RNA sequence: CUCAGUUCGGAUUGCAGGCUGCAACUCGCCUGCAUGAAGCCGGAAUCGCUAGUAAUCGCCGGUCAGCCAUACGGCGGUGAAUU
RNA sequence: UGGCCCUCGAGUGCAAAGGCAGAAGGGAGCUUGACUGCAAGACCCACCCGUCGAGCAGGGACGAAAGUCGGCCUUAGUGA
RNA sequence: UUCUGGUGUCCUAGGCGUAGAGGAACCACACCAAUCCAUCCCGAACUUGGUGGUUAAACUCUACUGCGGUGACGAUACUGUAGGGGAGGUCCUGCGGAAAAAUAGCUCGACGCCAGG
């Protein structure tokens, strides 16, 4: 089916230097759900990026 | 097929990856059943800079009945082939394997060499 | 004839060159027919000389055919002239340069050669000689 | 009832010849493939373009 | 490698049934053991068999 | 034990009856190789179980289950399905298991052919093939009711006209 | 044995015999050993029988040198159910 | 499944071309760089576009290290 | 100061095969066991620790052109310019460049570094 799809972090809406939401685009999502570690989000370091 | 030639094959194929350069030279390691070989070469000008052996060690340490290479000689010879090319100016080196798998002797053998402080 | 497989259906046309100095020898035979003249000779002109000195000999002998076709030429139909649509399983084209035998013959004597290979030359749109074995 | 007209216009080659003076960075072979394979103070590219990393001349052995 | 090859004994016993007993390694300790190699009839059974049995002449004169 | 039985007696007459010059150059036997040939084993699970459970007795240790080289159209195979079930057996597992086609194959067989000097003749390297005894008798018998492939390949060094099949012929195959 | 293709069933084949008869191969019977096929009560249909009958178990004769007879012609034994 | 011979004729998610033999082909371990902020200089070049890229910082993956990784052997899989 | 043997780089790429030699030293196989390690099974491969004999396999050196690779000169096709012929296909001249294939040959590599004896 190939679904386009965001991942997503941990939100914490905050008052940190630009903290916020990062969703990234990705794709092929038609099995288990998929938390992959993509990082350098507003918190530098990070892992299990879900969805 | 042969075992010569798989070891050879393996280090044309390790020889791909890196390079002696100038800045940093490659020491090159042969384990024969009787004598260990060390090489610091550099690739850029065709020429050895510090080359030790189990023929160099041995003239102390050694036991000819005994299988020649091991893990205690392998420390030896890392421990001169770390101590000869510090006295000349090599301190920031790229280790390569003979075309021989990493576990064995040559643990004990590059870390001999990180031992005089080496930059690996 | 015509081959059986082609690598390709339709193939375009190509101009001839100078004498061709590889197919000039004789190989087989004692005698042949030599092309002073490029063309074009189609499988037809080669089954109208093949019929022509196979029957011309008659008795004995044996009679070698060397060139094969081995290139389409697609003749488009009386459609008002845009396209090249369809016209390989048309008419077969052999190409022939200057110096190259086109029939040989063996096991036939002098004249008879002569009147054979001579006679089945008048099936054929371009101008050749017997060559004797030398 | 054709079938046909399916032209491409898509362009490579060679870009800096031998004997000539290369940048940092200049493209020195555009290629479909591995012609010609990468040697010394060059770059293989990510579809394997040859670009030079250093100035001066460019060679072929 | 450990956990998964059975155990290769080396004590194993083969007996036979004509009172011999010979030493091999192999799986099981004790193998009861019919006409094994030594002292089987290969030298016999090809005598008996295919080698004497046909008979058409003298069959049918041990009837007259 | 019968490798002490192939080092002193059967090595120097091969030596002096080819007349060589040195020890190493006389042949020997390198490894041997079981496969039992399945088309249907991944439908059969007991039947691939009954390979690593009664195989794994049969040899000396547990047997592979082979992936497909290719897929052919007609049988139902596909890229990397169990197409037979094999082992590679080496050492003195090699000569305890030749002892055992010795032992367990050559009296015990109702055929009485043994080693042919019409099978297995030319080789590149001497090979010697059998398809015989599905079960060995360490293995109650009368459960596995299908007659299932076994192959054992010997393997030599030989690169002659005679010394695979006196090497044979020395050891306990006579025919 | 007490549920099995079985100590059910006996087909087919091999070896060895005997008898009759000038003669037993095509084509006789029978003995001794060997094998142990199909067959777990039978579809659609279909047949016999109202009592010493049905079913079931043997015995004899004829023709005949011997037999293909499991047939035919008889004779007893046990012996029903239903209308 | 075992052995010899030819040595790149096999293969690369799919069309062909150019590549690729101790591989860019097959397997195994660990994995998420199928990141962020970028970027000297080039090719292509009506414009719009499109392609490659040394090098720097953060935070990492593999490896013992050297180093490599800003998706896929490349060219198609798209829309201002 | 030659051989020995780890190492490369230029390479006409130097290989197959037939022959001879080497175990003082070195390199390499072989036997014994498995503690780190290991093979979708096997200490076959890889690793560790030893008996330590051979050249048998494998490496190294010296010959051969039987294969293989390479490869001429002269010629000739072609072609750039300047022209000519033919109805066409297409051919011929002046000057310049100049093949390929085949053949005669060439080739069983060549230069450097470091550790023994």
């Amino acid at each position: 089916v190939k679904v386009i799809l965001e991942c997503t972090g941990c939100v914490r809406k905050s008052v940190n230097k630009g903290s916020r939401g990062v969703s990234r685009y990705i794709t092929q999502k038609n099995r288990h759900n998929t938390p992959s570690r993509l990082e350098l989000r507003k918190f530098c370091p990070y892992c299990y990026k879900h969805t | 097929h042969t075992r010569r030639e798989d070891r050879t094959a393996r280090h044309v194929r390790i020889r791909k990856k890196v390079e002696g350069t100038p800045e940093r030279p490659r020491l090159c390691v042969f384990r024969s059943n009787k004598h260990l070989y060390v090489q610091v070469i550099d690739d850029t000008k065709m020429h050895t800079l510090a080359a030790a052996s189990t023929m160099q060690k041995a003239i102390s340490e050694n036991i000819d009945y005994s299988a020649g290479p091991t893990v205690e000689v392998a420390q030896k010879i890392g421990e001169m082939i770390a101590k000869s090319c510090l006295e000349k100016g090599i301190t920031k080196v790229a280790f390569d394997r003979g075309g021989y798998p990493y576990h064995g002797r040559v643990k004990a053998l590059a870390d001999a060499a990180r031992e005089h402080g080496l930059v690996f | 004839l015509s081959p059986k497989r082609t690598r390709f259906r339709k193939q375009h046309r190509g101009r001839m060159k100078g004498i061709s100095y590889r197919g000039n020898r004789i190989c087989f035979g004692r005698y042949a027919l030599q092309a002073l003249e490029p063309a074009w000779i189609t499988s037809r002109q080669i089954e109208a000389g093949r019929r022509a000195m196979t029957r011309n000999a008659r008795r004995g002998g044996k009679i070698w055919v060397r060139i094969f076709p081995d290139k389409p030429v697609t003749v488009r139909p009386a459609e008002t002239r845009m396209g090249s649509g369809k016209g390989s399983p048309e008419y077969w084209v052999a190409v022939v340069k200057p110096g190259r035998i086109l029939y040989e013959i063996s096991g036939v004597a002098e004249n008879i050669a002569r009147r054979a290979v001579a006679i089945a030359a008048s099936k054929m749109p371009i101008r050749t000689q017997f060559i004797i074995s030398g | 009832t054709k079938n046909g007209r399916d032209s491409k216009g898509q362009r490579l080659g060679v870009k800096i010849y031998g004997d000539q003076v290369a940048k940092p960075g200049a493209i020195i072979i555009r290629q479909r493939g591995t012609k010609f394979h990468p040697g010394k103070n060059v770059g293989i590219g990510k579809d394997h373009t040859i670009f030079a990393l250093i100035d001066g001349l460019v060679k072929f052995e | 490698k450990s956990d998964i090859h059975p155990e290769f004994r080396e004590d194993a016993k083969v007996y036979c049934n004509g009172e011999l007993v010979m030493t091999t390694g192999g799986t099981q300790k004790d193998y009861t053991v019919e006409v094994w190699s030594g002292n089987h009839p290969f030298y016999l059974g090809n005598r008996s068999a295919l080698l004497l049995d046909a008979d058409q002449v003298e069959k049918f004169r041990k009837k007259y | 034990r019968l490798k002490t039985n192939y080092i002193e007696k059967m090595v120097p007459l091969l030596k002096e009856e080819f007349s060589y010059s040195n020890i190493l150059e006389v042949p020997k036997v390198v490894k041997i190789v079981v496969n039992c040939g399945i088309g249907d084993a991944s439908q059969n699970a007991k039947g691939l179980d009954a390979a690593i459970n009664e195989l794994a007795l049969i040899t000396g240790q547990r047997p592979v289950k082979t992936k497909a080289k290719t897929s052919i159209a007609g049988f139902k195979v596909r890229e990397g399905m169990t197409l037979g079930i094999a082992v590679t057996l080496r050492g003195n597992l090699m000569y305890s298991f030749l002892d055992r086609l010795i032992n367990l194959a050559l009296p015990r067989t109702r055929d009485f052919q043994g080693v042919n000097p019409n099978s297995f003749d030319g080789h590149g390297n001497y090979s010697v093939g059998f398809r015989e005894q599905s079960v060995f008798p360490e293995i109650k018998p009368e459960i596995v009711g299908k007659a299932r492939g076994m192959d054992v390949c010997i393997t030599t060094t030989a690169k002659t006209d005679k010394e695979a099949y006196k090497l044979l012929s020395l050891m306990g195959m006579p025919f």
